[PDB]
Parts: structure tokens; C-alpha cells; sequence
């Protein structure tokens, strides 16, 4: 017997088994395609005859065959397990059309025929991992953004906010500015190298303007990084020019409310009676979202814009790159949730819609 | 799968709602209004465009007394919905919409034509909002009260059919509450310092002068847009202060409440007293409104009496079996309790009275959308579809033949 | 005496976790699933007397 | 009824998880306390 | 005041019984409803094998039933005296569409264009027309009108007066 | 309050033959007729 | 009556002197078909139940008084 946990990040799949602390296998979620279509890094290794593909576009599915095959290869190589003797837990972004839910339910049941299945939003599982009752979740995921005010382990779809800005667009902008600095970054290797440089030295400025003054005056901000070719890159203001775009969509030519502005909008969309508690129950999301000076700066910005009459107690788990998967393992490791699973015969007797009848 | 991937849409006096069929809640919502920057032109919809400051917005509400105003705006808003939220080709998906008690047949034909031809919808349907809400309560013959943002109307229903005669287009609504807040500000003399023009809201106490900083980067806005975002602020304040005296109002009784410490965008925060209860009592009777001798409006109990009397005798017990609420302005506290008190007083005990128990914001507002999804779910209704083939055949004129 | 045709409820207990369930009635649901709806009446809080005191 | 019921399900799940976190931490603490008590006891064995 | 739902899992104790039992597939198949004369093609999540079965749910085609006249009934059998052929036709059409909800018919009957007539006026007129047709081809307006005016009088009975009326009645 | 299994609520069924029925809201008087409403 | 679900002591070092490895009293989780519960059991009764073959998954006749 085994327990299966499947976390499908915006651009990287990270699966594991209930009770485990970390995913079994992890890798970017890309799909090869011959001009046999291979999976993720498997496809990447064969770039010559396989073309990169992202089934999780916008944080959303594209073609059922693509993730059919990602699961195929997952099971056959990474897990190398027989899930059809174990429950299958899956997660989704909020506001997903019922079409996708029924489609994935049917694909599971027919293609793989696993006994027990169940689905639940990523944000609520991450909150479960965070061990708190009522609050607001910021979904600074990897490909898309959302703001989920969860109450009593229960969320209101209307109150949620959406935005398809995440580490991929941040990396694209950082690549653009680095090229503007006098460098160049075109192919996949360059994209991943830019993401590497970001993950290494990029951080979140406190006072972006005095931060500019210091970067243009204090060269300490300007730092040296060995590129894969060995090239040393001076990186000063650009260490944090991109992250400030999060509060300023104008950085990329986009127009919208900043991240904390978005959060204030969301909390307003809730009921006032518990917005103080929500403030007390901030959240963070995304392994691509732990950059230094981020939690404190966001705390300051909320304290400013959010009325001080309420308590703004931030919550910044430094280990949130897997929050969703960790919460999923925790949930799958609960007694009262075992009953809640959904059997294959239940589908055979009710069809895919049973998921929308029970899977909540 | 006796349900097809249909989409239900609900647009009320205050905001715009919609969502899949058979679901618990409408998927999304956003302000009824749209910000216009005259130069196709620059349309500002949803918060990121509307509330966030820009230059030269002339916000426009394409609605009026539940009527279609700016057909181009409706088309643009539908496209905005589709792209920004749904991201689907409803041409592949049946759709339907509610309707007003009084929507012109001309405009209904216009929208039917537009839907079928442009939006390529596979099927359509229409029905009155109050009918949807009554369905939501699982009711066939009752009285609907809605304090939408625009009006405060009462409309009875029978066997799932509205009484055309029962329409009451009372003015009072969240607009009236905004006017009350404005007269309150006047009598106690606080201006409107909108948040957008405040860089920092510095520390300030009760009575303290408005201390704040402005962000220099603020291209000027229009009086329409700025006034309407101020109106949003005012409605937020009302919600923060919503309440009505449960009995005959008294100034000192209302003052006995501890003045609630409400803060403003500038950071200033004073404490408000009996005014929040002096104001609403007029809603239950406009005559008693001090200063404004409103008489054209019918007090709450007066509305009840009018609606009941204008019906016929036989079903009035049936209508009294149900009483329903709806609308953006229905957020008021002491709403239903004082409503029922005024009933028990003015409403004779001769006929048994019974209300509808629903007060959550979800129910209290989107009962109509809930009823719409409810109807969409039913397996028998499919014979009542409206195939696009039939529309192609008989123009948009099929509506009169198939819709009385 | 109120005369509600469909609101006819009754007491009973359950098989495995036997106990006074309170005024409840079975009812069909979506997907052809029966569901027990337990009511909430004048004696809701006192659903343990037994022996018809 | 479905509306009524899923809210209850969410509530019970929240209670379960909060309780789980609670015993996790209590077990951690009491394990530490027992460890130090055992160390004192072995030192008392030295004293024996 | 909640509702438990059926549970089939309970516990991880059901390893077997599935490998021998295939999950009968379901498909989002098209279909047509007979109740829609145009036969609009819609879709069902049928279990694949259940393909082509007539629409099982459209068997409820029960409707109201109203008679008709062409040239003589309105002048020979159902010979009208107060209505126009148009008024009889409009009444019967509202009946057919509204399935005999006379209050609905009247409230949706043109009183201005056609002769202004109370709901009971239309009721009695239809009674005459239909009974004439039935007997030739082979219902109490007055008493009910009296009873209804009595009802509305009693209803309007001022609440204090109703109070003393009931006080007497109980005092008996 | 011999002891009997409780009833159930179910969806409807196709009409083989008309079971036409309506329920008034008066719920006060006996629901057959009046014997002698007046000097008939 | 019931089925032995669990069994635990109420440890306490309060007793005078000595390594405080002492049990204030025992906690016994018992389950009948009606339900489950546990009761406070004095230290002496653990010796008794040792006497009997008390093991997880069996039932017992515990005279209250």
C-alpha cells in the first residue's frame, strides 16, 4: 500500500508520497515533441529531435495528451510505482473551469484506473501546511499569481484575484534589462542562466529610490558572478530592479495594482468583520519568491497602506517552495480524510460529474 | 451529463455577476461601471483600470432603471468578461441571462440579434431576475424586495410568474445612503480626501487634522470618475457603519451606541454616533426624515401595505408565506428584523405572515444567480432551450412567438 | 397541525454509530445518491429522552 | 443542503489540522524533557 | 442540521474487486431532444454503451387542451353575443399558453383593446363558450362573485372590528 | 411515534396518464364543496 | 465493558524523593459498540490487569465499584 501526492507547479512538476517531507521526484514541467514525445528533462536532453513545450500554460492545461504523457513517464521512471493500487491526490489553481476538472478526472479513471482520487486547490493545501485557521493567501506561484482569502478552511471564488505574473515574466524582464546593460540572452541556456543569476544575487529593495542612489554610488550592490562561460557580470541596481516591478507593473509596460495593492483590493473584497484577522494572517507562496528584503518590505508597505488600527502580522515561511505539496502530504496523512476519497466504481456508477458532486 | 457547459449571467443594480451553471457561487464579479477616457477608445473596466488613478476618465454606467444604455459598452463588457476571466468560446457553450420586469422588447430583440450573430452563441434564454431569485428560495408565489444600488423595489410572483402590476420603482437605494452620508459630512463638515491622492496617511487622532502625503505622480482625473471612486469609499464607510434602530427612533437612544472609530483614507479617524440610526429610520418612513420631507417615497411598512393591497385577496396569504431580499444596498444591518417588526405592526395578523430566512452576503445578494444556475441544472428544461438554428430561421422575431 | 406535505420528519438511530439521530428523513440527491437530512426542531438540543417520558 | 454541508466539512478539517500541529509540538517538547530527565537519571546512576 | 452523504471508501481495505471489473467508459456524446421539435443537438456524459437510446426524459409532454372554431361555431353552436371572434380567439390562446390559470390569463388579457372584463367575466364567458361546445358536441360565476365580494369585505374589515368579531365568536 | 421504515423524497416520473392536481392556499376550509351555498 | 483500545499511565515525579519515575494513575481507553472512552485507573489496578492477559484487541469485565 502507498499514498500518492501530486503537486503540479506552474512550470515544474514535483510529486511525492503522503507522509514524505519532500517530493519524490522534481523537474521542470515541459514536454518534448518530435517534428515519441518525451517528458520534461527527458525531452530537454533530446532537444535536437524533441521541441520544448509547456502543457501548463498560464498555469492552465493545454492538451490532454501532454500531461497524459508527463504522468506516463512520471509513473514509469521517476515514481516507478503502481499508482493503480494507491489513492491519487491532485491539485489545481482556483477558478478552474469544470471542463478541466471532469477531463482530468476521466483521464485518471480511464487511462490509469487508480482506485482513490481527490482534488483540492493549491493555496488551501499550502495554508494547511502553514497551520493556521483563517487568513489570506497570496499565490505568488511560479507562472501565475492569485490572492486567496481562505476562511475556516473555506474560500470564496469571487473574492479571489488573478494575475499571470510570476517567476517566468520576472526572469524575462531581468533578461531584458541585463541585455540592455550590454549583455545578451537568447536561448534556453541564457534564460536559465538569467534565472540562476536572479536566484543568486537578486533581492528586493527596501527604499527603491535610495536603493538606486546606493547602487549608483555604493558599488557594493554591483557584484561579480561567474557565468557558465566564466564571464564576470557587474550587477548593481538590476539585482532588485526587476522585483520592484511586482509593485510597479509599469516596469514592463503593464498597468495594474502592485502586489500589496492587489492584496488590499482582495481584503476589501472580503467582509470587514475579519479583515483585521486576515491582516494578522498574511501568507507567502513560491520558491521563486523568497528573495531578500521581500517579506520586510511588503510588511512595511502593508503597514503603510493598511490602516494601522489593525494588526498586520506577516507570515513568511522561508520553506514555502513546497508549501502546497507539504500540505498535500499532511492531508493525505489524515484519518478523517481517508473516507473522503473517491473510488473507481463510484465513477463507474456516477460518471465524471461525481467529482463536482463530492470532490470539494 | 444532463447538464451542458452552460454559463449563467447575473447583472444587478450594483454589480455584475456570472458563473457556470449548477455551481455554488458566480465565478467572478466587478463594478457595474466603466471608466472612459475619450480619445476603440480607452475603456477602463475592473479595479485595475477603474479605481486605480489615471487621466481623464469619464466613468459611465451602461445601466439605467434596469435598462440597456450603451450597447457598445455592453458588447465591450461581454468581451472583457470573456477574455479577462472566462477565456472560452461561448459559441461552443449555451448561455442565458435574466431580464428586467420592464425591458423593452426592442432592446431584447436587439440583444438577442447581437448575441446570436456576433457572439455566435449556440443557444439563449431569458427570464426576469425576481423569478430567478424566487426559484432560488424554491418558491412559486411570493413577494420580492430588492434594495439594489439603484431602486428599492417590490414585485410579487405567482406560480413562478410575476404580477406585472406589483412593480414599485422606489428611488431609495445605496444612492440614497450616499446622499445621507454626504449630508452627514455637510452637517459635521468633513471633506472627501480620496485615498488615491494620498501618498502616506500620517498618524492622527480623533478630531486630529487630516495629516497625509500626496504622491506627485498623479495625473488629474475627471469629476465623474473621482466622485464615483469617492462614492465607493462612502459605501465602504456605510458598510462599516450600517445599522438601523429596531424601534421608533430616538436621538439619544441611537447616541447610546459607542461612537465607532472609523478611519478615513487620509489616516484621520473620528467617532460616529446617533446619525447612523437617525438616517435609516427614514428608509422605513420617508415622511419622518428630518430636514427632507420626503413623501413621494413609501415607507417600508407603507411599501408592504401598498404591495399587499394592490394584489387580489385569494393569493395574498400565499405571498405572505414568503418575503425576500436582494440588492447591493441590502447590506444594511437591522434590515430583516426591523422589517418584520414593521410588518407585525402594520401587517394585520388576519393573514399568516412568513418571511425567507437568508442573510449571508452570498445568499442576500446572489440569490438571483443561484436561481439561474438552479434552472440551468434542471433536466426537464432542455425542451425550453432556444436553438440558434431557430433564430437563424425566424430572425430575432421568434422571441415574441416563443416568449410572451 | 401546520400541514406541510413534504416536511414530515421522524426520529431514528443509525446502524454502526447507533444513537438518537433526531427528526430526520431520507432524500435522493444528484448522481442518484440518497442522503439523510436531519431536521432541527423545538426539541433539537434535547434529542435524548427515550422511553416516551 | 450541500451548501450547509461543505462549510461544515471545511470547519472539521481545520479543527483536525490544528489539533495535529498541537500534538506535534507537544510531543517535541515532552521528548526533550524526557531526554534531559533521563540524562539526570544516568547522572544519578553515576551518583549511585 | 447537516446531512451525511454516502461513503464507499471508509478505509483502505478494498485492494481487489476492481481488476476484474472494468470501469465502463463515459463520453461527452451528442444527442437530440424529441421535446425540441427542431431537434437541437446537445451533449450527454453517457456511459458510451448507452448510445442512441431515445431521450428518456422527454416523456413529460403533457399540456393543456383548448377547443377551436372556424366559421359557424362562433355563430351557430358557440354563437357569440358579447365577444368578438378576436376576443374569443385571444382568450383561448392565452388559455392554451397559460394552461388555464385564469388569474394569469386576465392579468395578461388586454382589457383595453378587447372588452374590459374582470377575471370572473372571462371565466364565465369561457364557461358559456366551452359548455355550449361540449353539449352541442356532446362554472358558477354569480355565487362565486358574491362570495368573493364578501371575502374582500371581510378582509377589509378594519382590524379592531375583526378583533371584536372574533372576540364574540370565541365568547360563544 | 407496527414500527415502520420512513419514507423518501424522489424525482418525478414520466406521466403515463394525467394525474392533474392543484393545491389552493386557503388551507382553512374543507376541500370538497359547499352543500347549500344559498337557496339553490 | 468494551474492547481495550489503549492504555497509558499518568506519570508524575511529585512523589517524595527518588527518581520521579512514578505513575499517578493509569488511563485506559475502552470501546464498546456504543462508542469509545477512557477512565481514570488507580496505579494498583495495572498490576491486576497484568495478572490477566490484557492485550490490545480484547474485551474485559471491569467491576465498577
Amino acid at each position: 500500500i502507498a499514498a500518492l501526492v501530486v503537486d503540479n507547479g506552474s512550470g515544474m512538476c514535483k510529486a511525492g508520497f503522503a507522509g514524505d517531507d519532500a517530493p519524490r521526484a522534481v523537474f521542470p514541467s515541459i514536454v518534448g515533441r518530435p517534428r515519441d514525445s518525451y517528458v520534461g528533462d527527458e525531452a530537454q536532453s533530446k532537444r535536437g529531435i524533441l521541441t520544448l513545450k509547456y502543457p501548463i500554460e498560464h498555469g492552465i492545461v493545454t492538451n490532454w495528451d501532454d500531461m497524459e504523457k508527463i504522468w506516463h513517464h512520471t509513473f514509469y521512471n521517476e515514481l516507478r510505482v503502481a499508482p493503480e493500487e494507491h489513492p491519487v491526490l491532485l491539485t489545481e489553481a482556483p477558478l478552474n473551469p469544470k471542463a478541466n476538472r471532469e477531463k482530468m478526472t476521466q483521464i485518471m479513471f480511464e487511462t490509469f484506473n487508480t482506485p482513490a482520487m481527490y482534488v483540492a486547490i493549491q493555496a488551501v493545501l499550502s495554508l494547511y501546511a502553514s497551520g493556521r485557521t483563517t487568513g489570506i493567501v497570496m499565490d505568488s506561484g511560479d507562472g501565475v499569481t492569485h490572492t486567496v482569502p481562505i476562511y475556516e478552511g473555506y474560500a470564496l471564488p469571487h473574492a479571489i484575484l488573478r494575475l499571470d505574473l510570476a517567476g517566468r515574466d520576472l526572469t524575462d524582464y531581468l533578461m531584458k534589462i541585463l541585455t540592455e546593460r550590454g549583455y545578451s540572452f537568447t536561448t534556453t541556456a541564457e534564460r536559465e542562466i538569467v534565472r540562476d543569476i536572479k536566484e543568486k544575487l537578486c533581492y528586493v529593495a527596501l527604499d527603491f529610490e535610495q536603493e538606486m542612489a546606493t547602487a549608483a554610488s555604493s558599488s557594493s550592490l554591483e557584484k561579480s558572478y561567474e557565468l557558465p562561460d566564466g564571464q564576470v557580470i557587474t550587477i548593481g541596481n538590476e539585482r532588485f530592479r526587476c522585483p520592484e516591478a511586482l509593485f510597479q507593473p509599469s516596469f514592463l509596460g503593464m498597468e495594474s495594482c502592485g502586489i500589496h495593492e492587489t492584496t488590499f483590493n482582495s481584503i476589501m473584497k472580503c467582509d470587514v468583520d475579519i479583515r483585521k484577522d486576515l491582516y494578522a494572517n498574511t501568507v507567502l507562496s513560491g520558491g521563486t519568491t523568497m528573495y531578500p528584503g521581500i517579506a520586510d518590505r511588503m510588511q512595511k508597505e502593508i503597514t503603510a497602506l493598511a490602516p494601522s488600527t489593525m494588526k498586520i502580522k506577516i507570515i513568511a515561511p522561508p520553506e514555502r517552495k513546497y508549501s502546497v505539496w507539504i500540505g498535500g502530504s499532511i492531508l493525505a496523512s489524515l484519518s478523517t480524510f481517508q473516507q473522503m476519497w473517491i473510488s473507481k466504481q463510484e465513477y463507474d456508477e456516477s460518471g465524471p460529474s461525481i467529482v463536482h458532486r463530492k470532490c470539494f | 451529463g444532463d447538464e451542458v457547459g452552460a454559463l449563467v449571467f447575473d447583472i444587478g443594480s450594483y454589480t455584475v455577476r456570472a458563473g457556470y451553471a449548477g455551481e455554488d457561487c458566480p465565478k467572478v464579479d466587478f463594478p457595474t461601471a466603466i471608466g472612459m477616457v475619450v480619445e476603440g477608445p480607452t475603456y477602463y473596466i475592473d479595479t485595475n483600470a477603474l479605481r486605480v488613478p489615471r487621466e481623464n476618465m469619464e466613468a459611465i454606467s451602461p445601466l439605467k432603471n434596469g435598462m440597456v444604455e450603451d450597447w457598445d459598452s455592453f458588447q465591450a463588457i461581454l468581451d472583457h468578461t470573456y477574455k479577462m476571466h472566462v477565456k472560452s468560446e461561448a459559441s461552443l457553450h449555451p448561455v442565458l441571462m435574466s431580464e428586467a420586469p420592464w425591458n423593452t422588447r426592442a432592446k431584447r430583440e436587439k440583444l438577442t440579434e447581437l448575441m446570436f450573430e456576433h457572439y455566435n452563441i449556440p443557444a439563449f434564454f431569458l427570464c426576469k431576475t425576481a423569478v430567478l431569485t424566487a426559484f432560488a428560495n424554491g418558491r412559486s408565489t411570493g413577494l420580492i424586495l430588492d434594495s439594489g444600488a439603484t431602486h428599492t423595489t417590490a414585485i410579487p410572483v405567482h406560480d413562478g410568474y410575476v404580477l406585472q402590476q406589483g412593480i414599485v420603482k422606489s428611488p431609495l437605494a445605496g444612492d440614497f445612503i450616499t446622499m445621507q452620508c454626504r449630508e452627514l459630512f455637510q452637517e459635521m463638515n468633513i471633506e472627501l480626501v480620496p485615498p488615491y491622492m494620498i501618498a502616506s496617511k500620517e498618524a492622527v487622532r480623533e478630531g486630529s487634522p487630516a495629516n497625509w502625503k500626496r504622491k506627485e505622480k498623479l495625473p488629474q482625473v475627471t469629476r465623474s470618475w473621482h466622485n464615483y471612486m469617492c462614492n465607493c469609499v462612502i459605501q465602504d464607510f456605510q458598510a462599516s457603519v450600517l445599522q438601523v434602530s429596531d424601534s421608533t427612533y430616538d436621538e439619544q437612544v441611537a447616541a447610546q451606541m459607542p461612537t465607532v472609530h472609523y478611519e478615513f483614507p487620509n489616516g484621520y479617524n473620528c467617532d460616529f454616533g446617533a446619525e447612523r440610526l437617525k438616517i435609516p429610520e427614514g428608509l422605513f418612513d420617508p415622511s419622518n426624515v428630518k430636514g427632507l420631507s420626503g413623501n413621494t417615497m413609501l415607507g417600508v411598512s407603507h411599501v408592504v401595505t401598498t404591495s399587499v393591497g394592490m394584489c387580489d385577496i385569494d393569493i395574498r396569504p400565499g405571498l405572505y408565506g414568503s418575503v425576500i431580499v436582494a440588492g447591493g444596498n441590502t447590506l444594511i444591518q437591522s434590515f430583516t428584523d426591523r422589517l418584520n417588526r414593521e410588518l407585525s405592526q402594520k401587517t394585520p395578523p388576519s393573514m399568516r405572515l412568513k418571511l425567507i430566512a437568508n442573510n449571508t452576503t452570498v445568499e442576500r445578494r446572489f440569490s438571483s444567480w443561484i436561481g439561474g444556475s438552479i434552472l440551468a441544472s434542471l433536466g426537464t428544461f432542455q425542451q425550453m432551450w432556444i436553438s440558434k438554428q431557430e433564430y437563424e430561421e425566424g430572425g430575432k422575431q421568434c422571441v415574441e412567438r416563443k416568449c410572451p | 397541525g401546520l400541514g406541510d406535505v413534504r416536511y414530515r420528519y421522524c426520529l431514528t438511530t443509525l446502524t454502526v454509530p447507533q444513537r438518537c439521530i433526531g427528526f430526520a428523513r431520507r432524500r435522493v440527491g444528484r448522481g442518484g445518491r440518497v442522503l439523510l437530512d436531519r431536521a432541527h426542531s423545538d426539541y433539537d438540543s434535547v434529542f435524548h429522552h427515550l422511553d416516551l417520558e | 443542503q450541500e451548501r450547509r454541508w461543505k462549510v461544515a466539512a471545511a470547519k472539521k478539517l481545520v479543527r483536525t489540522v490544528v489539533r495535529h500541529h498541537e500534538e506535534k509540538q507537544l510531543r517535541e517538547e515532552r521528548g526533550k524533557k524526557e531526554e534531559q530527565s533521563r540524562l539526570r537519571r544516568i547522572a544519578a546512576s553515576t551518583a549511585r | 442540521p447537516l446531512l451525511p452523504s454516502d461513503t464507499g471508501q471508509g478505509y483502505r481495505t478494498v485492494k481487489a474487486k476492481l481488476g476484474s471489473k472494468k470501469v465502463r467508459p463515459w463520453k461527452w456524446m451528442p444527442f437530440t431532444n424529441p421535446a425540441r421539435k427542431d431537434g437541437a443537438m446537445f451533449f450527454h456524459w453517457r456511459r458510451a454503451a448507452e448510445e442512441g437510446k431515445d431521450y428518456p426524459f422527454a416523456r413529460f409532454n403533457k399540456t393543456v387542451q383548448v377547443p377551436v372554431y372556424s366559421e359557424q361555431e362562433y355563430q351557430l353552436y358557440l354563437h357569440d353575443d358579447a365577444w368578438t371572434k378576436a376576443e374569443t380567439d385571444h382568450l383561448f390562446d392565452l388559455s392554451r399558453r397559460f394552461d388555464l390559470r385564469f388569474v394569469v390569463i386576465h392579468d395578461r388579457y388586454d382589457h383595453q383593446q378587447f372588452k374590459k372584463r374582470s377575471v370572473e367575466d372571462l371565466k364565465e364567458r369561457y364557461y358559456h363558450i366551452c359548455a355550449k361546445l361540449a353539449n352541442v358536441r356532446a362554472f358558477d360565476a354569480g355565487h362565486e362573485r358574491r362570495r368573493k365580494e364578501q371575502l374582500e369585505r371581510l378582509y377589509n374589515r378594519t382590524p379592531e372590528q375583526v378583533a371584536e368579531e372574533e372576540y364574540l365568536l370565541q365568547e360563544l | 411515534d407496527q414500527t415502520e421504515v420512513m419514507p423518501l423524497w424522489t424525482p418525478p416520473t414520466p406521466p403515463q396518464d394525467d394525474s392533474d392536481i392543484y393545491l389552493d392556499s386557503v388551507m382553512c376550509l374543507m376541500y370538497e364543496a359547499t352543500p347549500i351555498p344559498e337557496a339553490k | 465493558e468494551g474492547e481495550v483500545t489503549e492504555l497509558t499511565p499518568c506519570e508524575t515525579e511529585n512523589p517524595m524523593g527518588g527518581y520521579g519515575k512514578t505513575i499517578s494513575h493509569v488511563i485506559i481507553g475502552l470501546k464498546t459498540a456504543k462508542g469509545t472512552k477512557q477512565l481514570k485507573l488507580d496505579p494498583s489496578i495495572f498490576e491486576s490487569l497484568q495478572k490477566e492477559r490484557v492485550e490490545a484487541g480484547d474485551v474485559i469485565y471491569i467491576e465498577a465499584n
